[PDB]
């Protein structure tokens, strides 16, 4: 009886009720071309429009005829698309049927899998995904920022990854702008986020804008995420700002601020820094020249040595020049040993799979003059036998009789 | 309030003064909706240094473990108020840990809504109801006809709240608790969660009836790893998903060096003829290319299958597993017992996690990987 | 790699399961080669497993993956053909979803064959050739 | 000024715990069991005497873990003032979001005395003006703790009740109130009346939640004074609210 309904039966389509698939008299385009011409030659030719859509509404005030008009169609003639994206392919309706869509769904924040484990909002922003035609692009842009802004987290989390399906080319720089300035805001969020800024099409000035933003949104964070919020930031950077990132990085982490309390996730960050400096190596020579050219600092965290040891223990070509700087900081003094107790007093778990390049250190340590520098060698030495395993132990023995019958 | 005028209504309404002059107070104490008997004298002037204070005996045993942090915070406190404020934080923390002495139900919400909702179960789900009415087990069948059981311990009204769900299987159980689901709501979710794992166990009861099934003896339905026996003192493991049970699981051998090693090159250039679609027992036997035995001898003692060094079976649950490379010994062992030995002997040399060194009955080089 | 590491997702899951992942996020990245090797992965999945947990979502999810694929033909030149090459491969083990090919084969060759007799060029082929500020490329390789 | 006298044990003891304090910037001792000894007048005096507010981030942690670890339990007043000295100047410095450090210290030391945490640390910090989303943020972290247990819930919504309600108040509430936590109907009562008086968007969420949730507290003239709030077209979510008006009846 509606206008909507008469409408669409004239354009041929079944209007099942709502507990099977629609079915379809025509191909899409012919329905779709066909509906379009008829509203066109229509007259009320304006009203018709806002006569449309309220008589859409009121049918999809009901729960399953709006779910199967969510749902894709059925053919005669095996398997098409919904009516909601056939009718929102036409323009002339789409923002009318935009602003429709949004304004309801917050009935369905708490709405969940009652009958077929299908899960409504998820199934509503699917309905908005690679959209061919788009007039409203930018007024959909701030509504879903108005939505973004309020969603819940988990609905947050689901609409902001599925952004990039839904966006286009054309209108992301004041997606992002809005993005980061929901960030400095939330740091909550940053991984999704994060993921979606790589995903869009955008400048750089302002992934830096956001990188020095999430640097001091740094000790900030959870425990959680924080690898890979890091992971981020090391596949972001360059050739070229690579020092100073890292210099702020290794101002801004500690270590002893991170306490099945801290132990995993440390575990996991280290790896992830393992697996960065294993693949590619530029990382490693800016990292040692940012601890190099630390030299005024006699408040040296315990990162450091930790990051030593691993660079040592991974790609060789500058060991040399890791015992040259190490021995240079020992000789200065501000390396010390109540730093190596405290170091090795937590962070050996780290250090257990990397024990030889201990040894294959405190050796090149021993042989040289400077009794502060043999000290540090043999409580190398002593650690080692201390806390490691037997195989450990015994190689302690062993280098140490060398050291004895032939130094 | 500020004044006490005010504030000693709205913190203490229950206590309130007899005496003209406001020294002789008496009353009651809320706490957790309980109300203790109280009468406290003041001297003349309002110096708690000085603060006479008898109360119930319900009380005074309740504050047994107190009574001297009574004592200093009457002479420390510098108001009334402020004392009587910490007084019952402390008698609510009391409570807290003295949480053992507490639950009554209301019977027309509970008493009348519970056998409603066993007859909405079933009578024959019923397996056991506590003599508190605390405690209700209740029976699920996989579609095979597995009994899978699960306890519920009820509140004093039950479903406002949670009931305590405890149940046998793995995963970690969820049941979606709203006020709405009742004791068929989370029966429809246990069924949901066993029908997740379902093709699991029609693989495992297959497992558990056909081979010679090893060490987790009698498996209950929490078991996802298993392990066989095959041959002769070489035993598998296999750890299976629930969700792709009839994918392959990771598995590995037990055994000799020379038992073990065609084994495993075997598995290596059949495991591509893995097809999934068929039962994880008959894809073994044309992946490995064997039989086994199945329950062949099973628990059947003929000194076989023993540690040589121990001289037992079942060593702390540890299997004889490692055994000698040699036709002649293929003597089985334990892990620690070994260990202990190698551990002294002088030739017994030391790689990362290695020892090697002689077998014990034949004087052939043995290796052990911790 | 992805060919030689191919036997390993034979027999596992959850390697599987985080490629695919990798190769969503891959899809949408703003490189080329990004989308190019997605493209090519999701090809070498499809063309190498029937089933990629209830067989029903492994179908819809294989037309969920055909259906980002219907749209990057939307694409350039050499990423459709790229599809092209594989997709012979794809029915020649899986044959099930030959309606879902055919009609998207179909679909994108009608948008370039005009269905009139006696019309003597039957096909579009300024279609076929972009041209943006004079630098020409072709689209669509026919 | 005032003239009031710490007891002599703690003013000797004075310098043992200005050194203990500043060797934390780096288990419990009885240094910490002295503070039994105070009235909570003589704690605020020696806050100030041993610079907490001073200390560094790191050191407030390794405090408040000893804390924890104290043996019976400190006077509300006393723990009070305490978490003034503590955090409060920190929270108010606040331009940008709180380390974890201060973050977890703060989550552990509600998570133990929460009711005085919280007696002490919410009404100023939301009575202060400029009280930025970073605060805020925090005060959500806050109620979102597991360790939040349910009559804790039930004192942080009965402080809340008391207050000039703001955007911030509501940002809280939406956040505190996700937990589905019981309500009284007096509460409920002055929970509605609050919520009727007002275009804001979160406040709108916070409107949305309860007609969601707490229908099943909802009366009718409840519901007549939700139209009268709802009746605005600043408002976000027309629609969605008033088809859950019409639920409700
Ligand atoms: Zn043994
Ligand atoms: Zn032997």
């Amino acid at each position: 009886d509606s206008i909507f309904v008469k409408l669409l039966k004239i354009s041929g389509i079944i209007l099942k009720t709502g507990e099977s698939q629609n079915q379809l008299a025509v191909d899409q385009i012919a329905f779709q071309k066909k509906l379009f011409q008829t509203l066109r030659r229509h007259p009320s030719y304006p009203k018709i429009i806002e006569e449309f859509v309220s008589g859409l509404e009121s049918y999809i005030e009901d729960e399953d005829s709006f779910r199967n008009c969510l749902l894709s169609c059925e053919r005669l003639q095996s398997y098409s698309k919904s009516l909601i994206k056939l009718l929102l392919g036409i323009d002339i309706l789409q923002p009318a049927i935009i602003k429709t869509l949004f304004e309801k769904l917050p009935e369905y924040f708490f709405e969940n899998k009652n009958s077929d484990e299908i899960n409504i909002p998820r199934l509503i922003v699917s309905q908005l995904k690679w959209l061919d035609r788009v007039v409203d692009g930018k007024d959909l842009t701030t509504k879903i920022m108005q939505l973004i802004s309020i969603a819940p987290e988990n609905l947050q989390h689901d609409i902001i990854t599925s952004l990039p399906e839904i966006l286009g080319d054309s209108q992301h720089a004041d997606v992002g702008k809005e993005l980061s300035d929901l960030l400095i805001e939330n740091t909550s969020l940053t991984v999704p986020i994060l993921d979606v800024l790589s995903s869009l099409r955008l400048d750089p000035n302002f992934l830096l804008k956001v990188r020095q933003l999430v640097m001091d949104k740094l000790s900030s964070i959870r425990l959680e995420d924080l690898p890979v919020i890091i992971k981020f930031i090391l596949h972001s950077v360059t050739a070229m700002d690579t020092l100073e990132v890292i210099s702020e990085l290794r101002e801004k982490l500690d270590l002893q601020h991170c306490v099945s309390s801290g132990q995993s996730c440390i575990i996991l960050l280290f790896d992830v820094i393992k697996s960065a400096i294993r693949y590619e190596k530029t990382i490693s020579e800016a990292w040692i020249k940012a601890i190099e050219n630390t030299a005024s600092v006699s408040e040296h965290k315990v990162f450091d040595l930790v990051m030593l040891f691993i660079i040592y223990s991974t790609n060789t070509q500058t060991k040399k020049y890791i015992d040259r700087v190490l021995r240079n900081k020992i000789r200065s003094g501000c390396i010390q040993e109540q730093l190596l107790q405290s170091t090795f007093s937590v962070h050996y778990l780290v250090l257990k799979d990397m024990c030889s390049s201990i040894l294959s250190l405190a050796q090149s340590l021993l042989h040289s003059l400077d009794q502060s520098i043999i000290s540090f060698g043999s409580l190398l030495y002593k650690y080692a036998f201390k806390f490691f395993d037997t195989y450990c132990q015994q190689e302690v023995v062993g280098a140490l009789v060398t050291h004895i019958c032939s130094g | 309030m500020a004044v006490t005028e005010a504030s000693l209504l709205r913190q203490c309404p229950l206590l309130l003064p007899q005496n003209r002059s406001k020294t002789v107070y008496e009353g009651f104490i809320s706490a957790q909706g309980r109300d203790f008997h109280l009468r406290i004298v003041l001297p003349e002037d309002l110096q708690l240094k000085n603060a006479r204070l008898l109360c119930s005996w319900q009380l005074r045993t309740i504050l047994s473990g107190y009574h001297r942090i009574v004592q200093q915070r009457m002479q420390h406190s510098p108001d009334l108020m402020s004392f009587m404020m910490e007084l019952k934080m402390l008698l609510e923390v009391a409570l807290k840990n003295r949480q053992e002495l507490y639950a009554l139900p209301p019977p027309p919400q509970f008493y009348s809504s519970l056998i409603e909702e066993i007859g909405t179960l079933g009578w024959d789900k019923l397996v056991y109801a506590d003599t508190c009415f605390s405690t209700i087990k209740l029976k699920a069948e996989d579609a095979s006809g597995r009994e899978h059981l699960i306890t519920l311990k009820l509140k004093a009204k039950y479903p406002a709240e949670s009931p305590d769900y405890f149940v046998d299987f793995p995963v970690p159980f969820c049941a979606s608790w709203t006020p709405q689901s009742s004791l068929i709501s989370i029966y429809s979710q246990f069924l949901a969660a066993i029908e997740s794992l379902k093709a699991f166990w029609d693989v495992m009861d297959e497992i558990d009836e056909k081979t010679w099934v090893l060490e987790p003896e009698k498996p209950p339905r929490s078991a996802t790893a298993r392990r066989i026996a095959l041959g002769n003192n070489v035993s598998i493991n296999i750890e299976v998903d629930p969700r792709h049970p009839t994918m392959l699981p990771e598995c590995f051998f037990l055994g000799a060096d020379h038992v073990v090693k065609p084994l495993g090159i075997k598995l290596s250039r059949n495991i591509h003829l893995w097809d999934p679609e068929n039962s994880v027992l008959q894809n073994l036997k044309d992946v490995l290319e064997i039989d086994f035995p199945a329950r062949a001898i099973l628990e059947k003692s003929d000194f076989t299958m023993d540690c040589g060094i121990c001289y037992a079976y079942q060593l702390d649950g540890t299997i004889p597993d490692q055994v000698c490379d040699n036709s002649q010994c293929g003597q089985p062992f334990h892990q620690i017992c070994l260990y202990e030995w190698l551990r002294g002997l002088l030739t017994s040399r030391q790689s990362f996690n290695i020892i090697f060194g002689e077998c014990p009955y034949c004087s052939k080089p043995i290796t052990l990987k911790m | 790699l992805l060919k030689a590491v191919q036997p390993l997702l034979k027999v596992s899951m959850s390697m599987r399961d985080c490629l695919i992942l990798v190769l969503r996020k891959a899809m949408f990245a703003n490189q080329l080669d990004a989308r190019k090797s997605a493209v090519a992965g999701f090809l070498l999945l499809l063309k190498n497993f029937k089933v990629l947990y209830n067989s029903v979502a492994n179908e819809t999810f294989c037309l969920e993956i055909m259906d980002s694929l219907r749209r990057c033909l939307s694409q350039q030149a050499d990423v459709r053909l790229m599809l092209y090459e594989g997709f012979y491969d794809v029915l020649r083990r899986n044959s099930q979803l030959a309606n879902s090919v055919m009609q998207t084969l179909l679909s994108q060759l009608k948008q370039f064959y005009e269905p009139k007799p006696d019309l003597l060029p039957p096909l579009k082929l300024e279609a076929c050739i972009l041209t943006q500020g004079d630098k020409i490329s072709l689209q669509e390789p026919l | 000024a005032e003239s009031l006298e710490l007891p002599k044990a703690i003013q000797d003891q004075l310098p043992r715990l200005q050194q203990l304090l500043k060797t934390l910037e780096e288990a419990p001792p009885v240094e910490l069991q002295l503070l039994h000894e105070c009235s909570p007048s003589q704690m605020d005096l020696l806050c100030a005497q041993l610079q907490l507010p001073q200390l560094s981030d790191l050191g407030l942690l390794r405090l408040c873990t000893w804390l924890l670890a104290l043996s019976p339990d400190l006077s509300l007043s006393n723990a009070t003032v305490l978490t003034r000295s503590l955090f409060l100047g920190r929270i108010l410095s606040l331009t940008s979001s709180a380390s974890r450090l201060l973050t977890t210290a703060l989550t552990s030391f509600c998570a133990k005395y929460t009711y005085p945490v919280c007696s002490a640390l919410l009404d100023p910090v939301l009575q202060a003006p400029g009280t930025g989303p970073a605060q805020t943020e925090l005060l959500c972290c806050l109620v979102k703790m597991e360790s939040l247990e349910p009559d804790a819930q039930v004192l942080m919504l009965g402080q809340i009740l008391e207050l000039p309600w703001k955007e911030e108040t509501f940002l809280v509430l939406q956040s505190l109130l996700e937990r589905q936590v019981e309500m009284t109907p007096e509460k409920f009562s002055v929970l509605m009346e609050k919520l009727c008086k007002t275009t804001s968007m979160a406040y709108a969420k916070l409107m949305l939640t309860v007609m969601t949730k707490y229908q099943a507290n909802i009366t009718e003239t409840q519901r007549l004074g939700l139209a009268m709030a709802l009746e605005p077209n600043t408002t976000f979510l027309r629609k969605s609210l008033k088809a859950a008006l019409k639920h409700l009846g």
